[PDB]
């Protein structure tokens, strides 16, 4: 079974420098080029570096040039992005992803493919500083009641919120963060649920902010009376 | 396959 | 220099058979790959070498590349099948080059959302910020209208909406709509409103409630 763990990145300043790593195995290391892969927030797929399989020749697209390096241990089954002098631009969702190159007589003819794909780390390049969220109640003051978290205020993305520990998906909403002016994200995950479970049935939105270490479990119910 | 090998040449 | 286009998006219905072309100048000796990306998932590999297929992609989806386009087609598109698509191949001037992608929409038939509204928690009201939010859950097509009214006074520019990408099982959308106010500001005020107007309904929504009244 074919796994790529990759670690690092997060929140870094510009001019400063961020090191990612993907960690290998289910697979024959020694004979597959690893590469690295990013993706603007709502933009699309840009090939970022390469690194071939024995020879220890390295590949980069121009908007990455001298200050990107990419490295790799087969002795060890990692690959290495050490990105140096980021900027705003560098903002993106880093995968390191295993390709295959194929069989052609002479160059000029290239079949280069992605196969496996890691989770992807959010790289974010910017002057401001880290900050959990606060966690809300989102509760009504007919047959169906919606019930919800706020989650105000954090920085940088990304937050994950689940419901009931992960036993509540169905009616599931968990919104695209919004950039408030103050610059800092904000969110609401929301479920539906019949109005009759309300005070019977409780609703637990868990809150995970990973970058802060924030972790909150915060019970969506009425205001008591 | 190039076995690993990502340019040729 | 080398450019790889895709359009920015394309509609099926479901049952029938999507369609996104992939353009550019001499693709005939060059080997396209394709990808699909599912909103916050990584990319898939569904298409590699213009036409062959991996093993635990459905027969559904299958690739094609005739003349200066390529072409991902996916055989009775259903709704778990939105997702953003993306065309690769390889050329001297920019090593591995990328399509734009492509957004597939699915086309339901019309939904009007239903629609909530939830005051501000008393715990927040101790930051001094108060946040009023306005859902409006599983409607179609995406286009819709929140407009907040405090004391019936229509408000501007201090709310901001977040829209989720198309549901994988319904196809509909649901958006959440956030109105940001002081702790002063918002004591200041009783009566709280979120107006919903969607081709679904035949006249505005409106969801309020009274400030504090439990």
């Amino acid at each position: 079974e074919v796994q790529l763990v990759e670690s690092g990145g997060g929140l870094a300043q510009p001019g400063e420098s961020l090191r990612l790593s993907c960690a290998a195995s289910g697979f024959n290391f020694y004979t597959y080029a690893m590469t690295w892969v990013r993706q603007a927030p709502g933009k699309g797929l840009e090939w970022v570096s390469a690194s071939s399989s024995t020879d220890g020749t390295t590949y980069y697209a121009d908007s990455v040039k001298g200050r990107f390096t990419i490295s790799r241990d087969n002795s060890k089954n990692i690959l290495y992005l050490q990105m140096n002098s980021l900027k705003a631009e560098d903002t993106a969702t880093y995968y390191c992803a295993r390709a295959v190159v194929f069989t052609d007589s002479s160059a000029y003819y290239y079949s280069k493919y992605f196969d496996y794909w890691s989770q992807g780390t959010l790289v974010t390049v910017s002057s401001a500083s880290t900050k959990g969220p606060s966690v809300f109640p989102l509760a009504p003051s007919g047959g169906t009641a919606a019930l919800g978290c706020l989650v105000k205020d954090y920085f940088p993305e990304p937050v994950t919120v689940s419901w009931n520990s992960g036993a509540l998906t169905s009616g599931v909403h968990t919104f695209p963060a919004v950039l408030q002016s103050s610059g800092l994200y904000s969110l609401s995950s929301v479920v539906t649920v019949p109005s009759s479970s309300l005070g019977t049935q409780t609703y637990i939105c868990n809150v995970n902010h990973k970058p802060s270490n924030t972790k909150v479990d915060k019970k969506a119910e009425p205001k008591s009376c | 396959n190039t076995n690993g090998s990502w340019h040729i040449n | 220099s080398y450019e790889l286009t895709q359009p920015p998006s394309v509609s099926v219905s479901p049952g029938q058979a999507a369609t996104i072309t992939c353009s550019g100048d001499k693709l005939g000796d060059k080997y396209v790959s394709w990808y699909q990306q599912r909103p916050g998932q990584s990319p898939l590999l569904v298409v590699y070498q213009d036409n062959k297929r991996p093993s635990g992609i459905p027969e559904r989806i299958s690739g094609s590349n005739s003349g200066n386009t390529a072409t991902l087609t996916i055989r009775g598109t259903r709704a778990m099948d939105e997702a953003d698509y993306y065309c690769q191949a390889w050329d001297s001037s920019t090593d591995v080059v990328f399509g734009g992608g492509t957004k597939l929409t699915v086309l339901r038939t019309v939904a009007a959302p239903s629609v909530f509204i939830f005051p501000p928690s008393d715990e927040q009201l101790k930051s001094g910020t108060a946040s009023v939010v306005c859902l409006l859950n599983n409607f179609y097509p995406r286009e819709a209208k929140v407009q907040w009214k405090v004391d019936n006074a229509l408000q501007s520019g201090n709310s901001q909406e977040s829209v989720t990408e198309q549901d994988s099982k319904d196809s509909t959308y649901s958006l959440s709509s956030t109105l940001t106010l002081s702790k002063a500001d918002y004591e200041k005020h009783k009566v709280y409103a979120c107006e919903v107007t969607h081709q679904g309904l035949s006249s505005p929504v409106t969801k309020s409630f009274n400030r504090g009244e439990c």
